[PDB]
């Protein structure tokens, strides 16, 4: 494999959907042949405009099948013209491994209203036998993998290729490296008795709350000293770093007070990144104060995710003294928890 | 009554009496949640 | 006697679209401040037309 | 006047189309001389039913200033290690015109390619090395 | 032809699927002698005037 004076890299983009679909009390299919059990529509993050659904016929779709289980995949919404894909089904057995896996070798085309699948997927007696355990506790578990192909793209790595090195846009690093130098700072800025020499122009540029506060009767007299006491300097310097550099790398260690400051300052990106930090840290012991901070900071998504956590761990989260304190102090949170866990779930 | 509320909460939260209970009697809503917790909804 | 009813779909989606974050602020805010044209630090008159900058 | 070109296709088992379809590559040359533009037109299926079960690969000249170009091309496939394999060379100085292609229709059996023990399709990626001599 | 009227017009009935660098045509479009005969008028002034839709 010698060195090539020109190379090209043809990239057919592929994205993968992964799907589980469980039917309870399957022996009560409750009807005869031809009937269909649609599944709820499902997708992935990108592009999320292509929505798929499952059609499963418990009895035979055709007179040739009859004693056969048949599944199809059906595409309900396509923003493009057509989408080419390969599907692979497999029944999960009692333990959970993939059995009876059947796939289509062809990348079938897909239009809205067009469905493809396996009519002769698995024999009805083979399913209804208990010895193979293909129907554990009358629960039918189907796992489908969907592979969607997109356009190929060529990056054209032929050499000599404008051989000067091109830096990216330098608004962020140039502004970030000016803070330690502390140049072009027209005014002073002290928080909690500690001096942080910065200036009001770029802060007014990069936070509309603060600029609207600046132009209204403070820059005339108290421009030089501004009273900030809602945060410690360790949170204030992190927020100033986020304002200038554009990122807050020290996130996990102080995600909570950074979220509180971001709720105070209506910084939605800071709020959602601290929420992303704290979502993985959901635990039984911390769920109550997590809910309290979410309610105080009006993070509806975090409130919903913590509600789901309480739904999944309701056996032990309730008896915690933290949740008891949340009960005694926050009746509304418990009322909303009851509403979500009652109306939505059951 | 707790069982009945757990059964028929689809209208009770709409009726104004439940809102009064939420406002004035936090412990009642808490106990209704405690009954609703480990019963008649743990499948999901 | 066992009466069967219409089934209902729970329709879960793990990790879904997370929180669906709004547009960026890396260099948008520069443009928003320029559109609002506030904090007029200087008025540079060049070839007649007046331009403002920081 | 030797061009060299290493063209890589990934997830080729998703060839994504039926019999007798094409996948063009990027137009390439060298830094000298640089006005003779070429592109490989490979066909994952057979080009024709007369010789089916083949990866018919052609070289097509898109841009040329002169009336004709005399060139000899040699196609090759890199395996998992990366050595040159199935090196097929055109013996003649074939004449090229604007919008004309030459190559080997019976280049390699598709069934011969699809064997995983041969190692000729590593990681579902194929790498074609073409050497072109212009006289 | 010499009068400019269409002659030997034909079309493929199907909607063919084109991709980057895919060709479709009539190999047997016209008899070369039918083109080269001057009395048919299909080669006026040694100029081949073609039309495509």
């Amino acid at each position: 494999g010698p060195v090539a004076e020109s190379w090209c890299y043809t990239q057919i983009k592929v994205v993968k959907f992964s799907y589980m679909w469980t039917i309870n009390n399957f022996s009560f299919c409750r009807e005869e042949m031809g009937e269909v059990i649609k599944s709820s529509t499902f997708s992935s993050g990108a592009n999320d405009k292509l929505k798929w659904c499952l059609r499963v016929n418990p009895k035979g779709l055709d007179e040739e099948s009859k004693d056969y289980l048949s599944l199809y995949l059906l595409l309900v919404s396509c923003p493009k013209s057509e989408v080419r894909a390969k599907f692979k089904f497999s029944i999960l057995n009692a333990k959970g491994e993939e059995t009876k896996a059947m796939e289509s070798q062809r990348a079938y085309r897909f239009v809205q209203g067009k469905d493809w699948g396996f009519k002769k997927f698995i024999r009805r007696d083979f399913l209804l036998d208990e010895a193979n355990g293909l129907l554990p506790d009358d629960k039918l578990t189907l796992f489908c993998e969907v592979s969607v192909v997109q356009d190929s793209v060529n990056i054209s790595g032929q050499n000599t290729m404008n051989m000067v090195k091109v830096p990216e846009c330098r608004l962020a690093d140039e502004l970030g490296g000016l803070w330690e130098n502390s140049r072009f700072t027209d005014c002073c800025l002290c928080v909690a008795g500690q001096e942080f020499q910065a200036h009001k122009a770029i802060l007014a540029a990069r936070s509309p709350v603060f600029s609207a506060m600046f132009e209204h009767e403070m820059e005339e007299s108290k421009k030089n000293r501004v009273e900030i006491n809602d945060v410690e300097p360790e949170v204030f310097k992190e927020m100033m770093c986020f304002i200038y550099t554009g990122k807050a790398p020290n996130l996990d260690k102080m995600a909570d007070d950074l979220l509180a400051a971001a709720d105070k300052y209506a910084l939605e990106r800071l709020k959602v990144m601290c929420e992303d930090a704290l979502c993985s840290n959901l635990s039984v012991e911390n769920a109550a104060e997590i809910l309290i901070l979410a309610d105080l900071h009006s993070a509806d998504q975090l409130k919903t995710q913590a509600v789901d956590f309480i739904n999944y761990h309701a056996s032990d989260v309730l008896e915690t003294s933290g949740w008891k304190s949340m009960v005694v102090s926050h009746p509304h949170l418990v009322a909303e928890a009851y509403r979500s866990l009652a109306s939505a779930q059951c | 009554a707790v069982d009945f509320i757990n059964y028929h909460a689809s209208d009770v939260l709409e009726t104004s009496g439940w809102k009064s209970m939420v406002v004035s009697h936090p412990h009642l809503v808490a106990e209704a949640y405690r009954s609703l917790a480990s019963a008649q909804c743990p499948f999901l």
